[PDB]
């Protein structure tokens, strides 16, 4: 029963989610297994015997959100803000036997904080499953163009 | 102040127990730096892994200067100016590569042997009755004298002043060692990627921060206490999620910290961690504990697991953290921005899961996007802007200062002491004014 356009719906709310400051609602995408990954290089081969930015699973998902809670997370102070601007998701595939689902999702993402701002651009692979009768993410993998360049700190979520 | 040609001026701002803000705001005293401090200290340009055979190269930076870092036919490593005799032109382009027999200029093709000496000149006649071979140009590419390698990690110095190689670092090379000597084969090799992390402050508040034992309980609280929060009433010796094993131990007791321990060198090198760590079964990988004994046997396989100094710093641009097969280069840019570049080592010989443990390290502390290093990042940041204020324009380096500390030589000392701080800038001291 899942469609094409419930694909990229979900692709579309996860963001927006992200951009509201809606982090638990977030994190509850993702299956409990499930990866949140940013690269280092091009083409990175995995998540595991390469260096990354970000290989968050559930624990280290929860932890940076409840670290942004925190009265004394200095480097918050005053708190960033995001903006994610989507092209419209492409579905690479739809396998509703084997319930797999993979789209990519091409990005502009700005991150401001007081008077400064950065923008990074990429695109999203996301694997999405259904559990439960509702989609979860069972992997996000986030392909800056510029992942291996010299990149101030980034403190929200891509 | 004006201190261009003002080595007067330059004394004036480091006194035994504390320094003046200009050292960390002042653009003519970077500029100044360039021109004396990283001239005449020794500086780390890469590992030997990065260019292994004959014409392999790698390109970077020290003092203000492009250089070559190259293996040569016979061998050794070269280091030279990336700047041709002829106009001045890049060789090399991009980080890494190789180059053959020889480099080639690419906007007129003189070429250099990979000892950066002249080959060849297109259309060499019309010098033929010129005074070019009188000048400098005519021996090639500008070449550095000092360039020297230990367990290899190479380092240049551009000038002529300030000690040699073996005197500039003494026995703290000794911590490069054990991160090889933990390789079965005695040899590392740099893996697994580059974290680049741009940084808006003085390179100073970076590498004080590496002896810094009274921050991490404030600076990272939020951090720290978070990931404890998420590890409550567990056994002690269940296996811990490395996020909640490496940041928990910034909120522990000043005690802890204080017992650690630092030693110092002469021009300025430090390490933290004085003790012997008894190798426990605690998150043990039997496949390489028996490498390692095959390798080295027993006594020596304790003595190299043992060593338990939390990091290294080779002053003034280069920190290591043997256990983990982690370093992080200094890049200093302007007086408020610092590149750092964050590496890692495969240890050869090793099971894959030594690496897995070390790239996961860098990126849970080492990247622009880990929370430990925004919380430093802050605080520097907060530094670079508070010293702005005028009324006390020093910034206090008097935790545990001692007079008999003016002796220098390797001091081992409690962990919390500020003494690497002052060390570092009596050296700088010498190392700025001795070229002025
Ligand atoms: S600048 Fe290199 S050959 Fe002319
Ligand atoms: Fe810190």
């Amino acid at each position: 029963e899942v469609t094409r356009q419930d694909l990229i719906d979900f692709v579309v709310n996860e963001a927006h989610l992200l951009d509201t400051r809606r982090y638990e609602e977030w994190n509850a995408l993702f299956t409990d297994d499930a990866f949140y990954w940013v690269p280092l290089v091009p083409d990175q081969e995995d998540g595991l015997n390469h260096t990354s930015h970000l290989y968050e699973d559930k624990l280290l998902r929860e932890l940076r959100i409840e670290r942004l809670k925190s009265p004394r997370a200095f480097s918050q102070q005053p708190p960033s803000r995001c903006h994610h601007l989507l092209q419209v998701p492409v579905v690479e595939q739809f396998d509703a036997e084997g319930n797999r689902f993979v789209l990519r999702t091409g990005f502009h993402y700005t991150e401001s904080q007081g008077d400064e701002l950065q923008f990074y651009v990429g695109t999203f692979f996301h694997h999405l499953t259904v559990r439960d009768g509702a989609l979860r993410m069972t992997l996000k993998r986030v392909n800056l163009l510029n992942c291996d360049a010299a990149l101030p700190a980034v403190q929200l979520f891509i | 102040t004006s201190y261009r040609d003002n080595p007067d001026a330059i004394r004036a701002l480091v006194q035994d127990d504390r320094v003046h803000r200009d050292l960390y705001t002042s653009q003519e005293l970077f500029e100044l730096e360039q021109e004396h401090f990283f001239a005449n200290t020794w500086n780390y340009v890469g590992h030997e892994s990065q260019l292994p055979k004959p014409g392999d190269w790698i390109s970077n930076e020290i003092a203000g200067r492009p250089l070559i870092v190259a293996r040569h036919s016979d061998g050794s490593v070269r280091a030279m100016m990336n700047r041709c005799a002829h106009k001045g032109s890049r060789l090399v382009n991009g980080p890494c590569g190789n180059t053959g027999k020889f480099f080639r200029c690419p906007y007129h093709a003189w070429t250099f042997k990979t000892d950066g000496s002249l080959l060849a000149i297109p259309l060499k006649t019309g010098y033929e009755n010129t005074a070019l071979h009188e000048c400098e140009s005519a021996k090639g590419l500008t070449t550095l004298r000092y360039v020297r390698s230990h367990r290899g990690f190479i380092f240049v110095k551009i000038s002529d002043a300030g000690p040699d190689f073996d005197d500039y670092f003494g026995d703290s090379l000794s911590s490069i060692d054990n991160m090889a000597d933990r390789s079965p084969e005695g040899e590392l090799e740099i893996a697994g990627g580059c974290l680049r992390f741009m940084h808006q402050c003085n390179w100073k508040m970076f590498v004080e921060n590496l002896n810094d034992t009274m921050h991490p309980m404030v600076a990272h609280e939020s951090s720290a206490g978070t990931a404890k929060r998420m590890w409550a009433d567990k056994p002690e010796d269940e296996p811990k999620p490395m996020a909640v094993e490496q940041f928990a131990p910034f909120m522990s007791d000043y005690k802890f910290f204080e017992d650690m321990g630092i030693r110092t060198y002469d021009n300025g090198h430090s390490f933290t961690g004085v003790h012997f760590s008894i190798h426990s079964k605690y998150k043990a990988i039997p496949a390489y504990d028996d490498a390692m004994k095959a390798r080295y046997g027993e006594a020596k396989t304790a003595q190299i697991l043992g060593m338990a100094r939390h990091n290294t710093v080779y002053y003034p641009n280069l920190t290591i953290k043997g256990a983990i097969q982690a370093i992080r280069v200094v890049k200093p840019i302007s007086a408020d921005r610092t590149l750092i570049e964050s590496w890692t080592f495969r240890l050869k010989g090793a099971p894959p899961e030594l690496l897995q443990r070390t790239t996961m390290y860098n990126r849970l502390i080492n990247s622009p996007f880990s929370v430990v290093g925004h919380d430093d990042l802050q605080a520097y940041r907060g530094m670079q802007a508070g010293l702005h204020a005028s009324g006390n324009e020093w910034v206090s380096l008097h935790r545990n200062y001692d007079p008999s500390e003016l002796k220098g030589g390797e001091i081992t000392t409690g962990g919390t002491n500020e003494l690497p701080m002052r060390n570092q800038y009596r050296a700088w001291v010498q190392r700025m004014t001795e070229t002025m």
